[PDB]
This record gives structure tokens, C-alpha cells and sequence, in this order.
RNA sequence: UUGACCUCAAAUCAGGUAGGACUACGCGCUGAACAAUAAGCGCAGGAAAAGAAAAUAACCAUGAUUCCCUCAGUAACGGUGAAGCGGGAAAAGCUCAAAUUUGAAAUCUGGCAACAUUUCUUUUGUUGUCCGAGUUGUAAUUUCAA
RNA sequence: AUUGGAUAUGCCAUAUAAAGCGCUUUCGAAGAGUCGAGUUGUUUGCAGCUCUAAAUGGGUGGUCAUCUAA
């Protein structure tokens, strides 16, 4: 059949190569478990209990209407969508509010995946907002590689209907 | 067809249907509990190939053993998805809270009575023997296997205090000992320690399985044991002497013709089976002296001359002591056995030793 | 097949083993030289391919030309500076007469006519050993852990231990305890 | 939010993307039942403000029915008697074609405790709402006896009102 | 490969729930004859339905719904036949969707274990823990009167 | 005997919290196969069929007033 080239675009993904690096920084900012998550507040818990100020937590954005306000107030540095959300509708537009405010994004494949950076079943889209001082350089050279590897590549042939 | 002999016996494919369980659950539930195979008179009526009562299927089918078999494996495969989805610490906190098993009920159906369980600890305490000297393998636990020679400790020293033992013999397999627990007669293998090699032909899971339960009922049989004569159970176990090699010096019995050697001083250089030798002088109530290369913790030296006799099995003796003529372990074995001390110049170093007469053997 | 990426670390681990080896040989000859132990037990941990040669020649001095082979040597100047050029890919340790009994017992496997074969009998022990004084399996332990005139001769016919499945470096009294782990 | 992409989308229903998605999925819908169980709506942003609330209780039904009385009206009847044992909340339109048009209707399960003790959805477990479809009580069947308020939209006139006094 | 996710099924698996009856009043659908007519079919409750204006008005303005009186046998229509105002009875208002919690899913069902509680040993919860749901969105916050 | 709403009072109270009012050199999202148009039937409403939207927009009234549906 032929598809429309907002939706014929979602087969061109990223390569195998940056998509096993994207991940590798992306593992580094995972947000902590439920169980992590209960671990600290106990442990506030007791300081505050018998008695007695941080940093600002670091991690990977998630949920589709919480990047998606990310993005219309760009503060994403990199979004990567799943290619293969069960209604396609839900992330259709992404790629084009990615040019329109100019934020370096990515189709990656297996939205489970996603999910597993955030301990969850499914993801439909990640978002990388801000990174600690060390990781500056490894989330520049991902960028570099995702304009090239996945902007630069394909583009003209997201405008063109697929199939057929 | 539908009665008789064919429902008198059913077979293993039908067995495990109506268990439902997996053949290799079937067979940990067979072997954990009391459960054989029976052939039926009529082998064509009975098929209307393996065959066991209805009666057996009809109790397993409420065994939780097979329960238990099932949350282990649901348990692994959700440890497995932890792995795999990243998470280590899930995993190693749900590696903690794993769901584990208890052989109390299955003894106590099994074996009503102490009684029962001491006539069938035979078999036990030969595989918690053959198991104490295995080396430590992937199939095999090194838990278990720690948990075997303990056990297998505990019992020499049980049996070494209440002086149960009543005839020792040197067979081409290993030792061979019997003793007299509460009347039953309980028979023991106990393999020399050599470099022997895994043959690879038997059913590890099965075997282990098998010492699994041997072990259970060995510890229950000790604890039962202890408890009638006052002993700890389990008993005081030292560190440091285990690491040393002490034997049964590190279990300490702690409480809560057995008199053939007892004025004796028995020493053993290293060049005997001192494991075997000490443990016999201890059930008959003597003193038994081994060198600091065989372990640590002994109570007297090779140059104490209150050592009466010193077991040597070597053709030479360089630094041979007065009071102190070497003697063979086939005449310490012989003696046990017979119950009467046997001559001590016939055994002596360099000489032929007599034939070693099995006390099985009427 | 094999990604680019694997090629340049082991380059990367490659020079990172060199610089170390120019590091202790050179400004830097000086070895711990643990005392109060005769005996020590090496256990090659792991090697990589395109090794350095250097290491490979220590390797195979010290018979440890496969992974996971365990070899005692005697506690000494030269052998202190053999195991520390080899430090990164072999553990030593101080081994105990228990650990070393029952390693004898459960591997415990000699060269015979070239040939590894287990010290199953007293036999073959005797035979191979008969002008080093050793008859039995007890006899050969006693002078490995006594370390005597002939342990370097009782050494050479005791083929290596494999003690297949750890920490790099010196591991003291915890080696003993990766000896009951694997026997 | 995502909602408002979604919802403006919703408008555009001939549109490339939305013209071959509809053809798409009314093939799928076509091989499936006539009354399906929807995994998840296929109008995210549709159900969620007719009430649907991603948590259980909250069951999602495709139907199928043929084109040629209103049509809402009897996809959410049917399921309804499909599902005899949750309330219809809502319904609305996801697809069609020119055979079949297709509803998703929007139903809550009355016995789950989270519904029971849910304040906001508290309202559909009592029993005057049994069966709200069938008696013209939801948005579609309001609509269709003509209930609102203006002038866009009996018996007090053919009966006589005798007095006590008159 | 292991292994996650999505499916598609299965279980005498655990916990639930629907049917039938009544039907004076109530709400839908359907329908002839001599009119939402009887019937026919569907579905509730102690009331139901309706209900907090995409409502009237043209005033000095009114203010959810329902019922009564009046408007009125009037306008309009072609004999049918309302409604606004006005007078009474009663009065109560609110909840979501559409906002980034993003300095922290803050939310929820269930299993299990204790502790309570009872129209009640029959009822209804609390606390802890684990699992699941949920980021394709559960809470807090907001509903234009803002 | 079983209960309801208050009163009085003991204890507990996770308030580092949560509200109303007031003020602005900052903001303010509002429901689509619907509305609507054509046409065909049932009794203006409703229903089918063809087509199918907007953003001070849309509805209903007399440029203005009023309301804020799906």
C-alpha cells in the first residue's frame, strides 16, 4: 500500500551503531526505582526522626505529554521516539515539533526498550533535557552523530511516501 | 478396560497427568518421598511401560512439594527478568527472599517412628560418606557438600561417645562400618580419600536430589540423637580447627567390646588412613594420636612415649621409639571386629599382613 | 566477525600494559617479597589476545600458559619479580595445608611420561619419585608444604592445577579460600 | 500536552494521515469480531475527555455496525448487552467506511474497588443507572429523544384537573 | 541465544458480576384500528426523569430542574393549541477534558501478615510488605462564576 | 435493645502543611463525522444518506443584546 510521509517516515530509524551508544548514555541517567526511590526517603526519614540541603536530581524524562511540554519550552536537548506506537497518531507530529523548535531528534526502534531505561513496560518517547558537567561531551558527540546518522541521512526521504 | 488391573496401575505418562507435573518434578517428588515403581500381575490387563498405584498419585496430587517446585521455578524466571531488564538490585533483594523447602513432613509420613528412619539411614549415611570426600563440582553444592561432612562429623562423634560401633572392616571400595543404634543395625561405606575423577555417566540432579534428603534425615536421625543422649544439636563447631584439619577435634560434643582399647595410646603417622583409624580408637573408647602433617590439634606428639602402639603403614621407620612398636591398621580393624586385641608382633612394620576376614561375612 | 570498537581496546589495553611493565621494570625495581610463607599459590586470572610478549614468556616460565591454571612456586626474590611483571593477569596468594591437602586430594594430578595423569594411586607416585624419597600422595604434600630440596622437582612432576570457575594482585590467606571454592 | 495535537488532528479526517489510517484499520476491524475488547482506545485523546481514566475498571469496547435509528445509539446498546456487567459510561466515533461504521464505547466496571472507591466515578455504581444506554440516559441518547434546554427542543394537557373547590 | 515487550490462547485457577420476577407510578423503542392510542419489545427506582443555561428577554431587566396556579382556550396553526412574564411549593450546588509533579507517580487494585471494627463470629476497614495497574498518564491543582 | 446529629471532655494529630481575602512591569488551555449545508423518511425535534467546518469563533434572539453546545 502507499503511506502518507508523516507516517512513512517511522520506517527510516536509527542505525544499530548510534542507537547502542544513545542507550549507553541514556542508561547512565535512568530514574531510580520505586524501591531505590523508597530507600532514600527512609533514609531521610530516620535523620528526621531522631534528628538532623542536596543537588538537583539528574535523570531521563519520560511520559508523552511531559516531553512534549519539554520540547515546546526547549528545554530537550535530544528526543528519541519509539517507532512503533500502537495508534501512530500519538507521535506523528513529533518529528515535525522537533524541527519547529529545533531539537535534535531521533527515531529509535523497540518502544520497549524505551520502557527499559525507565523501569516501565513501554515508553512512547524519552527525552534527554539537561546532563550532569561530565557526560557534556557524550551527549554533544550523540547529537553530532544523530544530525548526521539520522538528519542529515534519510531527510529527503521523509518526504516521500512510502510502500507501494 | 475402564476397571481392573488397568485401573489398579497407572502409567508414567498418566501418573504425571493427573500430578501435573513435569517428568523431572515427578521424579524429585518420587525420590524426596516414599514412592516405586509396582508391576502389576497382569501387565496387558493393567495397560487396558511404568507402573505405580492410584493410590500413590492420589496422595501426591496433594504433595506441596510440587507447589513448592513451581514458585522456585516462578521465582527464577522473575530473578532471570530483573537480570536482564538491568535492575541488580531487585534481583539481589528477591535473591534473598527466595522460596526454599522443608523435608519435616515428608520424614515424618515417610518414617512414623525413629525406629524406621534408623533401619533406612543405611543408605543416608553411605552417600553423606561417599559425598564428604567428592570434590566440590558445578552439579554438586559446596553448601551441601559442607553440610554432608558436618553431618557425617556429628554422626562419627555421636556414635564414637555413645560407642555404637561394633565391626570395622577394610574393603577395596573403603571402610566399611557397623553399629548398633537403638537396636537397629545401620551399615556404613566410607570411601578412602584418593584422586578420583567424576565418571560422568550418572544422573547428577537425581543423585543430588537423593543426598539432599539423605542429609535431612542424617540431621534429624543426629538431632534426635543428641537430644536422647543429651548432646547439642548441632554441636560446637570451631573455625579455626576446621580450617586446620582437626576432623572431629573441631565438633565439639558439647552436652545439653567397647572397652578393647581403651588402655591404649594409638598414634598414626602420615601414611594411614587416619580418618578411618581415629574415628574406630574413638568408638572404642581409646586415645588416638595423629602427626601434625595429617592435622592439627592433636593431643599427643610422636615423640611423647606414652603411645602405647603407633599405626604405620610404611616398610620403614627411621625414628623408631621404645614402648612404641609399630603396628598395622589391619590388625587394629581385625581387632575391632572380633572384639579382642589382636597380635601386635604378626602386624608389625615389614611384615606380611594376614587376611582381613569381613565381620558381614558369617 | 569483530566491531571496530573491540580492535582499538584491545590496542588501548595493549599500551595500558605496556606503560605498566615500564613502570615496574624501570625506576621501579623493587618487590613486596611477602615473608612468613615458604609457598605461594598463582592463579592465572584472564588474558587477552595480542598479549605482550614479555608476559607470554613469564606465562609460560611459570607453566601458566592457559587461563584459570594454578601452579605453587617458593616464596623468592626472582619469583617476586616474575609475579609482579605477570601481576595483572595472575593472583597469588599464601596457600594453608589444609587447602593444599585437599587440592592434592581432588585435583591434585602429576605429568607422567609427558602426560598429565591424577595421583589416583601411590604407584605412580612412588615410581616417578622414587630418589626424590616421596611413596604417597601425604609424602609429596608434606615436602610441597615444607617446601624441601626436592618440592622444585615434586613441582615440575605435578602437573598444574585447574582451578576453573576474582581479585588481581596479591589475595594473602583468601586465596586458601578460592581453593575450597573450586576443589 | 499532547492532547491538543491529537484533538486538532481529530478535525482533519480526510486528511492524508487520518484518510489512511482510516482505511487501514477498517480493513483490521473488519477481520476482527463484530464487538471487540480494545486493548487500548484508539482515540486517546477522545476517551479521555468523555470520562475514560487509564486504570482498571475502565474497559474499552470496539463495535461494528452497518450504515444505511441512530447509529451511536445502538453500537452502545449492543455492547452493553455484551458486557452485561459493566456500565456504558460513553461512546464515540473512531472509523468508517462505506459499509460499516465504527464506535468505541467507553464502559466501567461497577464491582472493581477501584471504581467503588473512586468519588469521581462513585456515581455509576448505584443501581438507577443499570443499563443507562438502554434508557436513553447517555450523551447519545439524550441527544436522540431531544433533551436540552431552549426552545429548539403531554400528558399535563390531555388530562382534567378537577378541583376541590371549582 | 539467554531475556524483555507485544500479541494469541488455555486452566474443574482466585475474586466477582449479569439473566428471571414484579411493573400502579417512571424512562426508552415501536405501532394499527376506532394517536406517541391499545398492543408489542427494552430498562430502572423508592421515586424516576430533569437539572446548574450554546436559557429568557428588549425591561429599572430576569436567572438550574421539577410541580401547582395564572398567562389561556390566548398567540400561532388548521378544531387543535403552547410559551415568556407573574403568583406559589421546594431550593444546592458541583465534577472532569483541554496546563510540565518534572526538585523526584506524589495515585490505585490484589496477594499475604497482623491489628481493629460489626445491625453481624455473617459486617467494614487500618497498618506493613510483596506483586500488578499506570508515563499511550494514575494523584494534587483548574472548570470560565473563573 | 439498635441507632442519628450535636454538646462536654480525655488522648492522639505525618502543621517543613493546607485555605479564603487583597494586590499585579507575569499568564490564562475551554469537548469535530460534531456544528452546519443539501436531501430522503418517522413523529419543529429526531433518523438515514451525500458533503463537511470556525476561533472573539459559534449558538439563539431583537449593528446590538444574550448565551458558551458537541
Amino acid at each position: 500500500l502507499k503511506v502518507p510521509p508523516a507516517i512513512a517516515q517511522f520506517q527510516k530509524t536509527l542505525d544499530k551503531n548510534t542507537a547502542t551508544q544513545v542507550f549507553k548514555l541514556l542508561n547512565k541517567y535512568r530514574p531510580e526505582t520505586a524501591a531505590e526511590k523508597k530507600q532514600r526517603l527512609v533514609a531521610e526519614a530516620e535523620a528526621v526522626a531522631n534528628g538532623k540541603v542536596s543537588k538537583k536530581p539528574y535523570n531521563v524524562k519520560y511520559g508523552l505529554n511531559h516531553v512534549v511540554a519539554l520540547i515546546e519550552a526547549k528545554k530537550a536537548k535530544l528526543v528519541l521516539i519509539a517507532s512503533d506506537v500502537d495508534p501512530i497518531e500519538l507521535v506523528v507530529f513529533l518529528p515535525a515539533l522537533c524541527k519547529k523548535m529545533g531539537v535534535p531528534y531521533a527515531i529509535v526502534k523497540n518502544k520497549a526498550r524505551l520502557g527499559t531505561v525507565i523501569h516501565q513496560k513501554t515508553a512512547a518517547v524519552l527525552a534527554v533535557t539537561e546532563v550532569r558537567e561530565e557526560d557534556k561531551n557524550e551527549l554533544a558527540s550523540i547529537v553530532s552523530a544523530v544530525d548526521a546518522n539520522f538528519s542529515a541521512k534519510y531527510d529527503e526521504s521523509r518526504r516521500k511516501w512510502g510502500g507501494g | 478396560g475402564k476397571a481392573g488391573a488397568a485401573r489398579i496401575y497407572i502409567t508414567r505418562n498418566q501418573a504425571l497427568k493427573k500430578l501435573q507435573l513435569t517428568l523431572a518434578d515427578f521424579r524429585r517428588i518420587c525420590i524426596l518421598k516414599g514412592v516405586y515403581p509396582r508391576e502389576p500381575k497382569n501387565k496387558k490387563k493393567a495397560n487396558k511401560v511404568t507402573f505405580y498405584y492410584t493410590k500413590d498419585i492420589q496422595y501426591l496430587l496433594h504433595e506441596p512439594i510440587v507447589q513448592k517446585f513451581r514458585e522456585y521455578k516462578v521465582f527464577a524466571r522473575k530473578l532471570s527478568k530483573a537480570l536482564g531488564k538491568g535492575e541488580l538490585e531487585t534481583a539481589k533483594r528477591l535473591e534473598a527472599r527466595k522460596p526454599t523447602y522443608s523435608l519435616d513432613h515428608i520424614i515424618k509420613e515417610r518414617y512414623p517412628t525413629f525406629h524406621d528412619a534408623l533401619k533406612d539411614i543405611d543408605d543416608a549415611l553411605s552417600m553423606l560418606f561417599l559425598f564428604s570426600t567428592m570434590p566440590v563440582t558445578d552439579k554438586i553444592g559446596a553448601a551441601t557438600v559442607a553440610n554432608c561432612e558436618r553431618l557425617c562429623a556429628e554422626f562419627q562423634h555421636y556414635v564414637i561417645r555413645s560407642n555404637s560401633l561394633r565391626k570395622a572392616f577394610l574393603s577395596i571400595k573403603g571402610i566399611y562400618y557397623q553399629a548398633e543404634i537403638f537396636g537397629e543395625q545401620i551399615t556404613w561405606i566410607v570411601p578412602y580419600k584418593f584422586a578420583q575423577s567424576v565418571p560422568t555417566d550418572v544422573d547428577f540432579r537425581i543423585m543430588h536430589t537423593f543426598l539432599e534428603f539423605y542429609q535431612a534425615l542424617m540431621g534429624f536421625v543426629n538431632f534426635k540423637l543428641y537430644n536422647t543422649l543429651g548432646l547439642r544439636y548441632p554441636p560446637k563447631i570451631d573455625v579455626a580447627k576446621s580450617e586446620s584439619a582437626a576432623g572431629l577435634a573441631a565438633y565439639e560434643l558439647e552436652e545439653s567390646n567397647t572397652s578393647l582399647f581403651s588402655n591404649f595410646t594409638f598414634f598414626l603417622s602420615r601414611e594411614v588412613p587416619r580418618f578411618s583409624l581415629e574415628f574406630v580408637i574413638r568408638a572404642f573408647g581409646g586415645k588416638v594420636g595423629w602427626d601434625p602433617i595429617l592435622g592439627s590439634g592433636s593431643p599427643f606428639s610422636e615423640s611423647d612415649p606414652v603411645i602405647t602402639h603407633h599405626i604405620c603403614d610404611r616398610p620403614h621407620i627411621s625414628q623408631k621409639y621404645e614402648g612404641r612398636i609399630y603396628i598395622q591398621p589391619q590388625w587394629v580393624y581385625d581387632s575391632i571386629n572380633k572384639g579382642i586385641l589382636e597380635r601386635t608382633d604378626l602386624y608389625a612394620c615389614g611384615a606380611t599382613l594376614p587376611p582381613h576376614l569381613s565381620p558381614f561375612v558369617k | 566477525f569483530k566491531r571496530a570498537e573491540t580492535f582499538i581496546n584491545n590496542y588501548r589495553q595493549r599500551e595500558r600494559e605496556r606503560i605498566r611493565l615500564n613502570r615496574s621494570a624501570k625506576n621501579k625495581g623493587d618487590i613486596f617479597v611477602p615473608d612468613e610463607t615458604k609457598l605461594l599459590f598463582v592463579i592465572r586470572i584472564a588474558g587477552v589476545k595480542n598479549m605482550p610478549p614479555k608476559i607470554r614468556k613469564v606465562l609460560r616460565l611459570l607453566r601458566l600458559s592457559r587461563i584459570n591454571n594454578a601452579v605453587f612456586v617458593r616464596n623468592n626474590k626472582a619469583v617476586a619479580q616474575m609475579l609482579r611483571i605477570v601481576e595483572p593477569y595472575v593472583m597469588y596468594g599464601i596457600p594453608n595445608l589444609h587447602s593444599v591437602r585437599e587440592l592434592i586430594y581432588k585435583r591434585g594430578f602429576g605429568k607422567i611420561n609427558g602426560q598429565r595423569i591424577a595421583l589416583s594411586d601411590n604407584a605412580l607416585i612412588e615410581e616417578a619419585l622414587g630418589k626424590y624419597d616421596v611413596i604417597s600422595i601425604e609424602d609429596i604434600i608434606h615436602e610441597i608444604y615444607n617446601v624441601g630440596s626436592h618440592f622444585k622437582e615434586v613441582t615440575k612432576f605435578l602437573w598444574p592445577f585447574t582451578l576453573t570457575p576474582r581479585k588481581a594482585g596479591y589475595c594473602g590467606e583468601e586465596i586458601n579460600e578460592l581453593i575450597k571454592k573450586q576443589v | 500536552g499532547a492532547y491538543k495535537y491529537l484533538e486538532e488532528l481529530a478535525k482533519k479526517k480526510q486528511s492524508d494521515v487520518n484518510l489512511f489510517l482510516s482505511r487501514v484499520r477498517a480493513w483490521e476491524y473488519r477481520q476482527m469480531n463484530v464487538i471487540h475488547r480494545a486493548s487500548r482506545p484508539s482515540r486517546p485523546d477522545k476517551a479521555r475527555r468523555l470520562g475514560y481514566k487509564a486504570k482498571q475498571g475502565y474497559v474499552i469496547y470496539r463495535i461494528r455496525v452497518r450504515r444505511g435509528r441512530s447509529a451511536r445509539c445502538t453500537a452502545e446498546e449492543r455492547v452493553g448487552r455484551y458486557c452485561s456487567n459493566l456500565r456504558v459510561l460513553n461512546s464515540y466515533w473512531v472509523n468508517q467506511d462505506a459499509t460499516y461504521k465504527f464506535f468505541e464505547v467507553i464502559l466501567v466496571d461497577p464491582s472493581h474497588k477501584a471504581i467503588r472507591r473512586d468519588p469521581r466515578i462513585n456515581w455509576i455504581v448505584n443501581p438507577v443507572h443499570k443499563h443507562r444506554e438502554s434508557r436513553g440516559l447517555t450523551s447519545i441518547g439524550k441527544k436522540s429523544r431531544g433533551i436540552g434546554k431552549g426552545h429548539r427542543f403531554w400528558l399535563r394537557h390531555n388530562t382534567l384537573s378537577l378541583r376541590r373547590y371549582r
